[PDB]
């Protein structure tokens, strides 16, 4: 288990491998939180979160 | 939905469901964004007019989170044949937006590769329907959730008395009684991953409901991504 495989390269949602490393990404209506990892609802009732 | 819970407050948002002239649901659809809703090309030909509800979890009670859409475009796979089911997937854009709140968000759309890999590997998904509780019962007047495992590719094609193409993918059980049934066909199957629900499949098929021996079969959004996103920009 390496990069991606390892536990989703510790990605909140979409984990990619370029250059050999990993690259995280979000969903639409996601920000990618500064330490290129987490996703940051960027409005309100960001897609795929029970409401309230 | 055989078997399963109710859904709860705000625990299934992205629930749309397809209304006849008589204001009774017989498909759902998944809310991809303010103005696009996803549903099964067979879907379409169960009413000559409908609209779209969302935000309802009690067919009997105005609990004050509903809202009727109506359809502008009817985007239908145009590879899609009534023989098989294949490419069984249809996208809708509503005349006015909806607007978000408790009970009314999207689900998540998410890239087919890491899907694939992370999403479809996991243990379950979970349907939702306003759909039959028994295969010979009425609709259910409660919206209502299911826990469907995955179900291995082969084991699937051998439990099929019917083709099991590339767009298509098994879920459920092999004899429990547990199941989508009649009228939650078009409705979403989503799978949560760290807290976050997204889509991937669409309720499309099966041999009856809950029966042994065979397993519920759902559009493989997957395959369809690419698809949706062109359908969404016109
Ligand atoms: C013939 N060919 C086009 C394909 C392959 C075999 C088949 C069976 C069915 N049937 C037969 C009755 C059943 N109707 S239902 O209302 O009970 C129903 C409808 C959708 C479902 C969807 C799931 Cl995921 C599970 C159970 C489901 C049950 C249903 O959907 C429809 C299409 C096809
Ligand atoms: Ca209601
Ligand atoms: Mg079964």
């Amino acid at each position: 288990r390496k990069l991606c495989s390892l536990d989703n390269g510790d990605c909140d949602q979409f984990c990619h491998e370029e250059q050999n490393s990993v690259v995280c990404s979000c969903a639409r209506g996601y920000t990618l939180a500064d330490n290129g990892k987490a996703c940051i609802p960027t409005g309100p009732y960001p897609c795929g979160k029970q409401t309230l | 939905i055989v078997g399963g819970q109710e859904c709860k407050d705000g625990e299934c948002p992205w629930q749309a469901l397809l209304i006849n002239e008589e204001n009774e649901g017989f498909c759902g659809g998944t809310i991809l964004s303010e103005f696009y809703i996803l549903t099964a090309a067979h879907c379409l030909y169960q009413a000559k007019r409908f609209k779209v509800r969302v935000g309802d979890r009690n067919t009997e009670q105005e609990e004050g989170g509903e809202a009727v859409h109506e359809v502008e475009v009817v985007i239908k796979h145009n590879r899609f044949t009534k023989e098989t089911y294949d490419f069984d997937i249809a996208v809708l854009r509503l005349k006015t937006p909806i607007t978000f709140r408790m009970n009314v968000a999207p689900a998540c759309l998410p890239e087919r590769d890491w899907a694939e890999s992370t999403l479809m590997t996991q243990k379950t998904g979970i349907v939702s329907g306003f759909g039959r509780t028994h295969e010979k019962g009425r609709q259910s007047t409660r919206l209502k959730m299911l826990e469907v495992p995955y179900v291995d590719r082969n084991s699937c094609k051998l439990s099929s008395s019917f083709i099991i193409t590339q767009n298509m993918f098994c879920a459920g059980y092999d004899t429990k009684q547990e199941d989508a049934c009649q009228g939650d066909s078009g409705g979403p199957h989503v799978t949560r991953f760290k807290d976050t629900y997204f889509v991937t499949g669409i309720v499309s098929w099966g041999e009856g409901c809950a029966r042994k021996g065979k397993y519920g079969i759902y559009t493989k959004v997957t395959a369809f991504l690419k698809w949706i996103d062109r359908s969404m920009k016109t």
